[PDB]
């Protein structure tokens, strides 16, 4: 619950953790989310859309 | 040499007994050293890392 | 022609300023700037440390502004900082710690003052948290080619020297570029202020606040980490029970890595907690 | 406002350097120094700091030296180097509070936000935690007293992000991590009795002595909530509580069952080995 699998859109997958800001609201899976180069913490998340959606 | 083995003796009781409280500090600290090199190598292992395969 | 023994000593300040500096040490080339006091030819000690900011350009000599370097000095000279600048360092992630054509030309060019010249590369990116093994740098004569390359005395802390030794960097790049070894200093401001800091950073405030919090857990979080614990030791002693079968049948050699002995042990250890803040619940109902 | 900060080692590490670079001329008063952090969340968290030249005068404490070029020429370089920390506040290594901080501190009031106040040791020999936080707030009292400048004690923790712990771990070699066990359980079992001792035994001998021999009003009106929580345990009589000594005493019982069936578990091995390795190795030694 604290630390789960990413997937990279570059292909290699990695594990991160979780940040004493956010919550398990948003991690739950399914969500696309964001991470950092330094220590692969999580700032917010990431909504997806489509092309013509926009 | 008959009765100088004991006085001569004592001697080695010496250098034996001296071995007692060396053996305590080496049994009490080198362990102390090994949880120390064990806390080190195991906080090498982070949770970030990559899945091969 | 003459040369020496030479060791560069590294305090905490310059550590720490390079461990700050490597929290901001970004992809992006930083610049810095080395201070310090010769007090002879085979020693040289480091105080002053401070940060320069980034540029564009990254690590170059038209990145140093005088005007502002010159600045910082002497705004250093009008405070209790009397120490002429030693040398300059920066960072090199990813690519190694190694010393490209454009560092080695301004190390050229900023080294026609201090004969010494200093020169370290910090890189907190790729290396572990379990050391923070740092080295310094060093800039050899061109005109030493033909006779040997370090006349270097005292070749007893080459040894220690030797703990960088990757394959490729240091042997791979060896040729006019060498390094040298590193000391430290602690005195006892530092060490019991340091110190009893840590062992503070490690305790508490008033330092019996949150021992009652763990006296008294053990009754109500601890007894579910208690009744797991028996679920390990159960869960181990299923296979114990099979244990006896093959110790009675072979005897000979050992196949399972698993000791099933210090696991036990240690959990005999955080099952000791109980008996030793029972004490502890003793005196504070006491007194 | 700010329930608690953070204090990060590098601040008082450049108090050992306040320490070094005097020079040994014989002042060592109580040098201010301008101390950064980071305002913008709730908590704070101090990254580093730096020093400007301060001077009092001997015999009249209302004499202070600040700079305020000093000040935007460094926290203006300081920001153009890193823009992520402001100014906060400032903070002096004197032991005693005095008179004349409520003007050394009233000019970063003016120029810069509401600034923390932290007292520190010239001296490592005091045991207890040397980083107090006191906000610079001003409170109104119950008795009259006109409001004046209040300095309340918010709590402080000394903490390293990332770098910091691997310095001081590496510096150090000698002081230990966590280690749940036996000695680091047990070496806070021993001490903690000093700890204490060393705190309530300082504070309340000049505790008494300002009781019978005090005047200035020192806030009496909080020794009546002093001794009233001191009085919220009045000896209880442990009659309800039995149960509770019956409850981790029968957590003892469990402890000892676990000891002695899993250290019997561990004598197989030992005890196996002792006979089957010293009569085989015996009889097939010649
Ligand atoms: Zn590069």
């Amino acid at each position: 619950e604290e630390k789960f699998i990413v997937k990279a859109t570059n292909g290699p997958r990695y594990v991160v953790g979780c940040r004493r800001q956010l919550d398990k609201s948003k991690l739950k899976p399914g969500t696309r989310v964001a991470l950092d180069m330094t220590t692969l913490t999580i700032m917010r998340y990431l909504p997806r859309e489509v092309d013509p959606l926009v | 040499d008959l009765y100088s083995r004991y006085k001569k003796l004592q001697q080695e009781l010496e250098f034996l007994e001296v071995q007692e409280e060396y053996i305590k500090d080496e049994q009490k600290n080198l362990k102390k050293e090994f949880l120390h090199a064990q806390e080190e190598v195991k906080r090498i292992q982070s949770i970030p890392l990559v899945i091969g395969q | 022609a003459v040369d020496t023994a030479e060791q560069v000593y590294i305090s905490s300040l310059a550590l720490l300023k390079m461990l700050k500096h490597g929290r901001a040490g970004v992809p992006m080339e930083v610049m810095g700037l080395m201070l310090g006091e010769f007090v002879d030819d085979y020693t040289v000690r480091v105080i002053d440390v401070f940060a320069m900011p980034q540029s564009g350009t990254g690590v170059s000599v038209e990145a140093v502004d005088p005007v502002f370097q010159a600045k910082m000095l002497d705004m250093l000279k009008q405070t209790g900082r009397p120490e002429m600048v030693v040398g300059w360092y920066h960072s090199h992630p990813g690519f190694g710690c190694w010393l490209s054509g454009v560092d080695i030309n301004t190390q050229q060019s900023f080294e026609a003052l201090s004969e010494r010249a200093v020169a370290v590369v910090v890189d907190p990116i790729q290396s572990v948290k379990g050391k923070v093994v740092i080295d310094a740098f060093r800039l050899i004569n061109a005109n030493m080619m033909v006779l040997g390359h370090e006349p270097r005395q005292t070749t007893s802390n080459l040894g220690h020297l030797n703990k960088p030794s990757i394959q490729a960097l240091i042997h791979g790049l060896n040729r006019h570029y060498y390094s040298i070894t590193i000391n430290y200093r602690k005195n006892e401001l530092e060490q019991k202020m340091l110190l009893n800091l840590h062992k503070k950073s490690w305790m508490e405030g008033l330092t019996l606040q949150d021992y009652s919090e763990h006296c008294k857990h053990n009754e109500s979080v601890v007894k579910e980490m208690l009744e797991l614990a028996k679920n390990y030791n159960k869960a181990v002693e299923e296979e114990d029970k099979m244990t006896p079968e093959q110790l009675a049948i072979k005897n000979v050699g050992k196949q399972d890595p698993k000791r099933h002995l210090e696991e036990h042990v240690d959990v005999l250890m955080t099952s000791n907690i109980v008996q030793c803040l029972a004490a502890m619940l003793d005196t504070v109902v006491f007194k | 406002a700010v329930q608690k900060v953070v204090v990060h080692p590098l601040v008082l590490l450049s108090v050992v350097d306040h320490f070094n670079r005097i020079g040994k001329v014989g002042n060592q008063k109580r040098v201010v120094g301008v101390l950064l952090g980071s305002w913008q969340k709730k908590v704070l968290d101090v990254s580093n700091s730096f020093a400007v030249p301060f001077d009092e005068d001997d015999k009249d404490d209302s004499v202070w030296f600040l700079d305020h070029d000093y000040l935007e020429n460094m926290y203006g370089m300081f920001k153009k180097v890193n823009a992520r920390e402001r100014i906060v506040g400032w903070y002096h290594t004197g032991p005693k509070l005095h008179k004349n901080d409520i003007a050394i501190n009233e000019l970063m009031k003016r120029y810069c936000p509401n600034s923390v106040l932290v007292i520190i040791d010239v001296k490592p020999k005091d045991l207890g935690l040397p980083t107090e936080a006191y906000i610079s707030v001003e409170e109104v009292h119950d008795d009259g007293t006109p409001t004046s400048k209040t300095f309340e004690h918010v709590t402080s923790e000394i903490g390293a992000e990332e770098a910091e712990e691997v310095g001081v771990e590496h510096l150090l070699r000698d002081i230990k991590d966590t280690t749940v066990g036996t000695l680091s359980q047990r070496i806070t079992n021993q001490v903690h009795g000093l700890k204490g001792l060393n705190s309530k035994l300082l504070d309340i001998r000049s505790y008494l002595e300002k009781v019978a021999t005090g005047k200035l009003p020192i806030n009496h009106q909080i020794i009546y909530q002093l001794q009233d929580v001191f009085n919220l345990l009045p000896d209880v009589s442990l009659q309800e509580f039995v149960k509770a000594f019956y409850l981790k005493t029968n957590d003892q019982m469990v402890v000892v069952y676990l000891a002695s069936l899993i250290r019997s578990v561990v004598a197989l091995h030992n005890l196996i080995n002792n006979k089957i390795a010293n009569r085989d190795a015996e009889k097939k030694e010649g």
